[PDB]
RNA sequence: GGUGAAAUUCUUGGAUUUAUUGAAGACUAACUACUGCGAAAGCAUUUGCCAAGGACGUUUUCAUUAAUCAAGAACGAAAGUUAGGGGAUCGAAGAUGAUCAGAUACCGUCGUAGUCUUAACCAUAAACUAUGCCGACUAGGGAUCGGGUGGUGUUUUUUUAAUGACCCACUCGGCACCUUACGAGAAAUCAAAGUCUUUGGGUUCUGGGGGGAGUAUGGUCGCAAGGCUGAAACUUAAAGGAAUU
């Protein structure tokens, strides 16, 4: 009744991924990001890149023929930030936004359980 | 000449009434009157022949084969080893990991020696005295004592020659360069302290 | 970002849709709404084919449209193709796994954690690891704010739940333990054996990843389908 | 009577051939000529024949090992993997 | 364990220790529990296995060595091969 | 002079804890000494959740839930305002 | 107290005000005495004498029965060990230890757990050569230690 | 100033002044 | 790829990423607590083997064998050393890019020693509860760990026999909290820092103004870096601790 597809959303800091994809995972569709939508490379996190990239995506979506897509929005994860960017929620509500109808809304960032170490010595980042 | 001890060991002629001598590098726990088994189908013990065919991941194996019919090829000194780290069911051959470091593959149908040859650790002492060093070149070859190619007449060696003791021109010697100024060091990547990883 | 390019390229337009087909998925009987869905694959051609690239998939799927009722949802099956029939592909359950957000949820504060893992044969030549879950309880009349356990208690369940999950492989092939985990039968026998040693709630299981598979047997997979 | 009290074995050396190295050279030596049991009778009485040779005089039956030690630690760990893997394999 | 119950039949009841005394036992058949090591040579155990099979007593073997056998038995010196031949206030024959 | 009872930070009859590491300025902080803050917002932002219902598969009824640890230095904590001076008298407040 | 800890844990015991105890006791004297030198023959320890008696029989404590405590007697009919049941408790543990320690060597617990025992048998020991029980020229060994359990 | 650089210097010292006495001695 | 903003650097050989794995090394996250063991350092996957330790209960035994420790012995964070294995992240040195009048620092990228392990040294710290150990007494309240006792207590099957989880009441050993001050303290505060001028339960160690200086020298352990003991000359009338505007 409604072809499915993958979201596969990538929110962290200095950019913002969506990845239309097929539920195999191998398929890739609309590979535009967050941050070819400004020029000034501080906006990219912003909603203002999130929302111009997914109306870009959508786009592309509406072209191939894909209906409705399934969401996971994930973090950079690691033991970098394990949380989410600014710029996801807002991607996300302006694809969605676009005829696209999402479902099974997931969080699938990597975390680890105390693996290697992170970088910036005892003392940490001090600006 | 050799630091690794050899084990000689007598099989059974199954063809004609004789009784064959076979010499085999010793492992590590082989003593006289273990009965040592070579095969296919022998089980996994120390000292066994058995095929790289048959056998599971993360082996420890030496006297391992090139090619089917060579009887020893690789881990033939005291102390090495040569690990298995997969197997491929169709056209059947072998990653292995040999003593330097190197992925390489072989056939599947190579015999090899389960196990670590004796005498490991080999050197691990100082030979301390010219005495040692002598006794110990004096089986081998005749390649001692040497004498630096700086410190040489010119006309001997392209390293000797001038008041001082130095080089002169460019220890590296490319690989494309004939026999006859191949001295020093011959293709080298880079030189100097080997400062960092091994990048295997 | 489009005004930072300097080297584009070191060496010195038709998009690939258009080689592209929908291919429908489907799920064994043992799930009664299969209707998993389409996916994209490129066109079957002599270089590399479509079936060559398509043998080789894992699809994850929750539960609540294989089964279709909504308790259903916090459970997906990562199911992987492996064969083509003649533009529809059977399928074979391989990974499991439990949904992240809930796992969040699950886990609270000021109480103790179990954890179990086992690596068991079925019947029909497929190894398996069973992880399973459970956290103690707040039962009625109780004051003490923490629900903890001794941790001696706790030897002797993961014990239980690791002899009980071992025995309840056995016995049962690939066909038989999917129609049983989905029902979750077993989490009731795991209170029924566990009620009068430990009170316990909450018991799920995480992950029944599969590991080692047998000889293709390709005559099994048109019995599931 | 403890007549040198830290040079150990290496006294035939006398003055020569360093501190470090000697001290090296010690400790390979005592691994070397200590008297070892065979395990297949335990009497402490295996010797060193030549390098990776340990020959017993009660029992009788040598066993090939290490040039310094019976049997190392690699070795032990190796036949103690090779034991593993077999149970494995046959279990 | 294994060890006390060894004790006790050492001190309460008679025993006998070595090859000689072991294997005339085995024939004139007074023993009733032979104790062979493990590291003992294998044509140890199959001449003593055999010789308990002739004359139908029991044997059990014990995961250790020699020295270990004479440190068990409670002396200071060492033993192989340990046969009893009356337990006394010892129990091995009921069990084991 | 000493400024609490329990000195750096309830680290009493154990003498030593494993150390972490700060999310923002990665710096290394005890376990107990480090301040953990509850992150149970929403997968979605704030409010807007008919936005996505109306183009939601399913009655909707998915409304999911992230949960996550923070783990703050000191310097950090002063500067994310979470956690400010507080008064001699108001300091014996938990 | 804890000689060689730190804790305070307190578990002891308290005997009856009643040194004619408890009135009902009817067995005579010499029917309880032959069955402590009966239990004596087995081997049991007089620890272990106590504890069988006590919770098996109708008699609690020996002494207000017999003449005294049930060691004492123990020299009169000469069922007596060669060397004080303390003795024989620690120097049985310490070789356990040392069995221990001569398998795996890098327990560093087992070797200061070792030092406990030590600071006990020696200290023992020379309270029992003062009293004068063990020879007045006894020493520990820990080569012999192994004999000393027999 | 700090402690650890007080420390620094004199150990310094002691490195140069052993160097001297070693030359001289 | 980054920062408040930049730059170095990698990208038609496809950077970044998506999907499938393989190899390597590190750690045991969420549960994880004014919560547990260990003398301390320290200890935060599964399972097996070995032994040891605290607490509980005893109408079991010994009998004062008991408290402290000169000299003397064992363990001892991280860093460092020797010989190997190992060598993925991070990363004293260094190479670098910014910023600054200067930056060989804070900010970014590579990157050696090191961070992991084996065998042997190094014996140090904000190694702090900045509070020595042993023993008795002293205002109260609740919660929490282990153990035990009793209450047809409530549950947990084949309601019921027992178990297991709890409830109630009590007790011992604990990590300890909350309100007060007869008491102490110069106060910050303390159920010990109280039972010290109404001065005495027993015992070990440390200091006599601040600098010089934990330095000189002499011994002593150590492959060394370094550790232990440890001054004097000379100089100053102020340094130091607690609260207040």
């Amino acid at each position: 009744s409604q072809v499915f597809g993958v979201a596969r959303i990538y929110a962290s800091f200095n950019d913002t991924f969506v990845h239309v994809t097929d539920l195999s995972g191998k398929e890739t569709i609309a590979r535009v990001t967050g941050g070819m939508k400004v020029k000034a490379d501080r906006d990219e996190s912003s909603p203002y890149a999130a929302m111009l990239a997914a109306q870009d995506v959508a786009a592309k979506c509406k072209e191939v023929g894909i209906t409705a897509v399934h969401v996971k929005i994930r973090a950079t994860g690691g033991t970098r930030t394990k949380t989410p960017g600014p710029g996801g929620q807002a991607a996300l509500r302006a694809l969605a936004r676009s005829g696209l109808r999402i479902g099974r809304i997931e969080d699938v960032t990597p975390v680890p359980s105390d693996s290697t170490r992170k970088k910036g010595g005892r003392r940490g980042r001090r600006l | 000449g050799r630091g690794a001890p050899l084990a000689k060991v007598v099989f059974r002629d199954p063809y004609k009434y004789r009784l064959r001598e076979e010499i085999f590098i010793a492992n590590e726990g082989v003593h006289t009157g273990q009965f040592i088994y070579a095969g296919k189908k022998a089980s996994l013990n120390v000292g066994n022949v058995l095929p790289l065919g048959s056998v599971p991941e993360g082996t420890i194996v030496s006297n391992v084969e090139e090619k089917p019919g060579d009887r020893g090829a690789l881990a033939r000194a005291s102390g090495n080893y040569v690990i298995i780290i997969g197997h491929n069911p169709d056209e059947n051959k072998t990653r292995v990991r040999l003593p330097s470091g190197a992925k390489k593959v072989i056939s599947s149908d190579a015999r090899g020696v389960i196990g670590v040859i004796a005498g490991g650790g080999r050197v691990d002492k100082p030979l301390l005295k010219a005495g040692r060093a002598f006794h110990k070149y004096r089986l081998k070859r005749n390649s001692w004592p040497k004498t630096r190619g700086v410190a040489m007449n010119p006309v001997d060696h392209p390293h000797g020659g001038g008041n001082h003791q130095h080089i002169g021109k460019a220890s590296t010697i490319s690989r494309g360069a004939v026999s006859g100024q191949k001295a020093g060091l011959i293709a080298a990547r880079r030189t100097g302290l080997l400062r960092g990883s091994q990048k295997t | 970002a489009v005004g930072k390019n300097k080297r584009l390229s070191k060496g010195k337009v038709v998009d690939p849709f258009t080689r592209k087909e929908w291919f429908d998925i489907k799920a064994p009987s043992t799930f009664e709404n299969r209707n998993v869905g389409k996916t994209l694959v490129n066109k079957s051609t002599g270089l590399k084919s479509a079936s060559d690239a398509l043998k080789g998939r894992v699809v994850e799927v929750c539960l609540a449209d294989l089964q279709g009722s909504e308790d259903h949802s916090f459970r997906k099956i990562k199911l992987r193709v492996d064969e083509v029939q003649g533009k529809n592909l059977l399928t074979n359950f391989h990974g499991m796994d439990f949904t992240t957000d809930k796992l969040r949820s699950m886990v609270r504060k000021w109480q103790t954690l179990i954890e179990a893992n086992v690596t068991v044969k079925t019947s029909d030549d497929y190894v398996l690891r069973i992880f399973a879950i459970a956290f103690t309880r707040k039962q009625a009349n109780q004051v003490k704010r923490h629900s903890y356990a001794q941790s001696s208690h706790i030897r002797a369940i993961r014990k239980v739940i690791s002899e009980i999950l071992t025995k309840e492989v056995q016995g049962s092939t690939l066909a038989q333990l999917t129609s049983k985990l989905i029902p979750e039968v077993i989490n009731k026998e795991i209170e029924n054996a566990t009620k009068d040693i430990f009170p316990l709630q909450n018991i799920h299981v995480r992950k029944v990843k599969l590991l080692k598979q047998p000889k293709f047997d390709v005559g099994a997979l048109m019995a599931l389908h | 009577a403890k007549r040198t009290k830290k040079v150990g074995i290496t006294g035939k050396y006398g003055v020569r051939y360093g501190s470090s190295l000697r001290r090296q050279v010690k400790k390979l030596e005592i691994q070397q000529h200590a008297r070892y049991d065979c395990s297949f009778c335990g009497k402490k009485t295996v010797k060193r024949g030549a390098a990776g040779i340990w020959t017993c005089s009660c029992c009788k039956k040598t066993v090939a090992g290490g040039a310094y030690t019976v049997s190392t630690a690699a070795a032990a760990t190796v036949r103690s993997t090779i034991r593993r893997l077999r149970e494995m394999v046959e279990a | 364990s294994i060890n006390q119950k060894l004790a006790l039949v050492i001190k309460s009841g008679k025993y006998t220790l070595g090859y000689k005394s072991t294997v005339k036992s085995l024939r004139q058949g007074k023993s009733k529990l032979i104790i062979i090591a493990a590291n003992t040579p294998v044509l140890r155990k199959s001449e003593l296995e055999y010789y308990a099979m002739l004359s139908k007593t029991k044997v059990y073997y014990f995961q250790g060595g020699n020295n270990e056998l004479g440190t068990a038995v409670g002396k200071l010196f060492r033993v192989g091969v340990v046969s009893i031949l009356e337990a006394g206030d010892s129990d091995i024959l009921t069990t084991l | 002079p000493k400024k609490r009872a329990s000195n750096g930070r309830n680290k009493k009859g154990r003498g030593h804890v494993k150390p972490v590491r700060c999310v923002n300025c990665s710096k290394s902080i005890p376990k107990d000494k480090a301040i953990k803050r509850m992150a149970i917002r929403n997968i979605v932002e704030a409010a807007a959740v008919r936005d996505l219902s109306e183009a939601s598969v399913y009655p909707e009824y998915a409304l999911p839930k992230t949960y996550n640890k923070l783990h703050y230095c000191v310097s950090c904590a002063i500067h994310a305002r979470i956690v400010r001076v507080r008064s001699r008298e108001d300091r014996k407040n938990r | 107290g804890r000689m060689h800890s730190a804790g305070k844990g307190i578990s002891s015991s308290a005997i009856p005000y009643s040194r004619n105890a408890p009135a009902w006791f009817k067995l005579s004297s010499e029917s309880v005495i032959e069955q402590i030198v009966k239990y004596a023959r087995k081997g049991l320890t007089p620890s272990q004498i106590g504890v069988l008696l006590r919770d098996a029989h109708g008699v609690t404590q020996a002494r207000v029965i017999t003449g005294n405590k049930i060691m004492r007697i123990l020299k009169s009919n000469g069922l007596a060990p060669e060397i004080p049941e303390d003795l024989y408790y620690l120097i049985k543990k310490a070789v356990s230890v040392r069995k221990h320690l001569e398998r795996n060597r890098k327990d560093k617990d087992a070797k200061f757990r070792l030092i406990l025992i030590e600071s006990r048998i020696h200290r023992l020991a020379r309270y029992y050569r003062t009293v004068a029980v063990l020879p007045p020229n006894w020493k520990y060994e820990s080569a012999t230690a192994s004999a000393l359990v027999n | 100033m700090r402690a650890k650089w007080r420390k620094k210097r004199t150990r310094r010292l002691k490195r140069k002044r052993r160097k001297v006495r070693a030359r001289s001695k």
